[PDB]
């Protein structure tokens, strides 16, 4: 800071603490049901997937 | 028309040939009993003349449920209850369903449902044709505004009548709407030519009001051009109560009947005029 400043760089990060991290399995992110869209699609694949 | 889905199903899960169904045929081919080539089962090889024999003499027993459940997903997807695209997954689903609670008793009201569903579909066609999806809603576009009660003139019971003829008679089934508040006629599904139905707001206080024949451009000359639509759309249906002095809305009719009468008489020597249609004049 000032005048005689030294040679600087720059940090950045965040938080958010809380929270717990989301991924929704909807097509979209959205929330456009409690049974999203991809979990039905699942239903009628009728087959197991790893 | 839409299929049979039985025929649909059959053609789709069963022999293409001889099967151990048509024994009735296999027992004329062997017997050399078939008008058309008695011979020809005389001169198989003994390696397939033998083994026909045997299916012939004590048939092969099969399990029918494949072809009965697909009789309904055939079916299902005609009568568009599921995309096309579904019909191996909709299938399946059906096949674990009644394989995993299996009895004779399921067995005889699939049957019952394969004739259900076949009947289903031949109705659905009848009721795509029949139009009465839109006399049921033209029928209940006439309770949303005063029914058998005009003013100036009572013509407003045969322009109803010409409403419910028109819409009973035109092929392409003339849509009528609910909208989502006000009702519609779509006349033919590619809907240029659209009306708006609850807009005969005008078409209320015109009832009885006299021509002032000499120009049309006049003081009453009220009519919004949805108005005239509507007017135009049911014009071939509206001869009775509708002559030139009975009202200005009865002498537009006389001038679209006979408007309609030019555009068709016009289109017979228009396809005449362009006999050539090419550079001789």
């Amino acid at each position: 800071i000032g005048q005689t400043a030294v040679p600087s760089v720059t940090q950045k990060k965040f938080l958010c603490d809380r929270v717990m991290w989301r991924i929704p399995f909807s097509s979209n992110f959205m929330s456009m049901g409690a049974l999203t869209d991809l979990g039905q699609n699942m239903l009628y694949a009728n087959s197991a997937h790893a | 028309q839409a299929p049979d889905p039985a025929i649909r199903a059959a053609l789709q899960s069963q022999p293409s040939g001889i099967a151990s169904d048509d024994w009735e045929a296999a027992m004329q081919r062997i017997m050399a009993l078939t008008t058309r080539n008695p011979e020809s089962f005389r001169q198989q090889p003994q390696a397939n003349r033998l083994s026909a024999i045997l299916e012939a003499v004590v048939p092969s027993r099969t399990n029918p449920t494949h072809e009965k459940v697909l009789a309904i997903v055939n079916a299902l997807a005609e009568n568009k209850a599921i995309r096309p695209d579904e019909a191996g997954l909709v299938y399946n689903a059906l096949l674990e369903r009644v394989g995993r609670y299996n009895s004779t008793n399921v067995q005889s009201n699939l049957d019952r449902l394969v004739t259900d569903v076949r009947e289903a579909v031949a109705q659905r066609e009848r009721f795509k044709n029949e139009g009465l999806g839109s006399l049921v809603a033209l029928n209940a576009f006439l309770a949303t505004q005063p029914a058998n009660v005009p003013r100036g003139q009572d013509d407003y019971t045969n322009f109803i009548s010409a409403l419910r003829l028109m819409v009973t008679e035109v092929p392409q089934s003339e849509v009528y709407q609910s909208g989502p508040d006000y009702f519609f006629q779509t006349s033919r599904q590619g809907l240029q030519t659209v009306n708006l139905s609850q807009a005969f707001k005008n078409l209320r206080g015109l009832w009885g009001v006299q021509a002032p024949v000499g120009d049309r451009s006049t003081v009453s000359s009220l009519l919004t051009p949805n108005s005239r639509l509507l007017l135009l759309l049911i014009a071939p249906f509206t001869d009775s109560g509708s002559v030139n002095r009975n009202s200005y809305l009865g002498h537009l009719l006389t001038l679209y009947r006979e408007a309609i009468g030019q555009a068709q008489v016009d289109e017979q020597t228009f396809q005449e005029i362009t006999s050539v249609s090419r550079a001789l004049g």
